[PDB]
This record gives structure tokens, C-alpha cells and sequence, in this order.
């Protein structure tokens, strides 16, 4: 399927105010802030084709990136990853014939 | 407010606050943090001077 | 003091020695900064992380000459 | 005074949630956006000194350019005002 199902769980940003409306990049960022308890992530099980050191670095890309916002003289309105190996080889720009 | 040091059990916000909650609940003994890193006041009359 | 209450608001206020590269990681677990390259320029969070989880010695000659501040708190209780 | 005392009324946003940290401009257009009941102005009492159409235009001027900002793609986190006629005769630059 396109989206797991059954072992789902959810991270609420509860109520918002009923007069918001808003961007959904921004109500990620707070629903992601009431969050702690990250730690160092490693593999627990491998995906016995392809390269999971990519599979890190890209999460590891993401929660960087996601961060890095506050590096900016204007508040962007859509977030555009950085072109970088992993993600290159995860999307496969690099097997066309 | 100077020092962006609030305490571990606070709602408030800022850029220091994930290491602060991380700081705060690895600890056991809570009255023995200090001040600047999410801790609280002890301060009276008789401890002026210490 | 106003100074103070100027820097505090900006990214890398506080200044420490080239061995901070070897111990203290670039980024944490969130994904927050901790130093910047071109002594070099770091952040309180650095402090933090340091206070958190770092190197741990227990020599007992830094309280060397303390023992006097510790006279008042045991003539006090 | 600098500001008035017994005249003051306030625009509420009805009890932000606890995790709303942001920008006074936001909260700001937050509470603006609460309003309904907005008319055409016209003045009630001269200065006796001045030019009070440049008054009239520099509120004007507020409102459109607080209404102005969804034609950016990079929102900003702070707002400068255009340097128009009325605002230069009013802040005195001349």
C-alpha cells in the first residue's frame, strides 16, 4: 500500500486556534516541536537490496534541514531539499537509459 | 530572561529549551542543578553571603 | 546591561580553543548547530551539551583552597 | 503623554495556545483579522495646524500595504513603509 495502515501513530498539535489557517509547513514544524526524546538513529532491519547508509542520511538530511529555517532573512512559504548524493540515488537520476 | 535559562518543568520556548528538558530529566537529584542550566532558587535572607 | 542583552539574541557569542572540534559534535540529536568555522565562535548550547554528556574527572585537588567557603556552610546549618 | 490612559481599547486574539511562540507582526495581523465593521473614514476634528488629508491618506496607506503582503513569495519578518508625500510632510524629513 501507499501509506501503512494499521501501525500508525500520530503527533497532535491538539487545538489551533479557530480563527487558523494556515500553511501546512508551518503546522508541521509546531506539531514536530512538542516532541523530545530524538536519539541517535541506527538500523534495525536492512532492506537486503539497495544501500542503507543513504536511507540515514537522508533522514538525518531532513531533520537538518528542517532546522536550518532560522538561517534566513525571509521566511520561505515551500521547503526544496539540496540535490545531494543519497537523495540522488534514492530517486534514481542516476539509472536512465 | 538575559540568559535564556528557564526551568526544566516550563512551557516556555526558546533555542536552549531541548537541552534543558534533556538535561532535566536525566537528573535524579533536582534541587542540586544550578540556576543557569534549569534549576531552582535557593536564595534567602540567611544565604546571602554564601 | 543593554550590551548584553544584544548578543545573547545572535548565533555564536562566546569564544573557546580549537580542541572543542575533537569532543563537542557539529550538530545534536535534534539537529541544531553547535560551532561555526571561519579560537572559534560557539554557542550556549555547546555549554549544555558539555554539562549533559561529556568527560568526567573527580580529582579532589580543584577544591583545594574552597575548604573556607565550606566553613560557613557547615557553621550554618 | 506618549500614549493615552483612559481611551485605550484593545483588539484580543481570545486566549493563544500554549505552544504560540511568534513575531509581533503576526500577532498583530492575528488580532486585525478579528475585526468586522470597517467604514469609510472622515476627519471629526481638525488640528487647527497641519495638513489633515495627509492624515487621512497616511492611515489609508497602513491599511492597503498591511493588505499588500500576499503578492510576496519570501514573506518578511518586518514591514517598512513606502516614503510617500504625506508620510515625508508628516515625520518631517524635509
Amino acid at each position: 500500500s501507499k501509506f501503512l495502515l494499521m501501525d500508525a501513530l500520530k503527533l497532535s498539535i491538539e487545538d489551533p486556534s479557530h480563527e487558523g489557517e494556515g500553511i501546512p509547513l508551518y503546522d508541521a514544524i509546531k506539531c514536530m516541536r512538542t516532541f523530545f526524546g530524538w536519539k541517535e538513529p541506527y538500523i534495525v532491519k536492512p532492506h537486503e537490496k539497495g544501500i542503507n547508509p543513504n536511507y540515514l542520511l537522508s533522514w538525518k538530511q531532513v531533520l537538518a534541514e528542517l532546522q536550518d529555517i532560522e538561517n534566513e532573512e525571509k521566511i520561505p512559504r515551500t521547503k526544496n531539499m539540496k540535490k545531494t548524493s543519497q537523495l540522488k540515488w534514492a530517486l534514481g537520476e542516476n539509472m536512465a537509459p | 530572561y538575559t540568559y535564556r535559562c528557564h526551568r526544566g518543568d516550563t512551557q516556555i520556548q526558546t533555542r536552549r529549551s531541548f537541552e534543558l528538558k534533556k538535561l532535566w530529566e536525566q537528573t535524579r537529584s533536582k534541587a542540586g542543578l544550578l540556576v543557569s542550566d534549569g534549576g531552582p532558587n535557593l536564595y534567602n535572607i540567611r544565604n546571602l553571603h554564601i | 546591561s543593554l550590551r548584553m542583552k544584544w548578543m545573547m539574541a545572535m548565533k555564536y557569542p562566546i569564544t573557546a580553543d580549537k580542541r572543542i572540534t575533537e569532543m563537542v559534535p557539529e550538530r545534536n540529536e535534534q539537529g541544531q548547530t553547535l560551532w561555526s568555522k571561519m579560537r572559534v565562535m560557539v554557542s550556549p548550547l555547546a555549554v549544555t551539551w558539555w554539562n549533559r554528556n561529556g568527560p568526567m574527572t573527580s580529582t579532589v585537588h580543584y577544591p583545594k583552597v574552597y575548604k573556607t567557603y565550606f566553613e560557613k556552610v557547615e557553621r550554618l546549618k
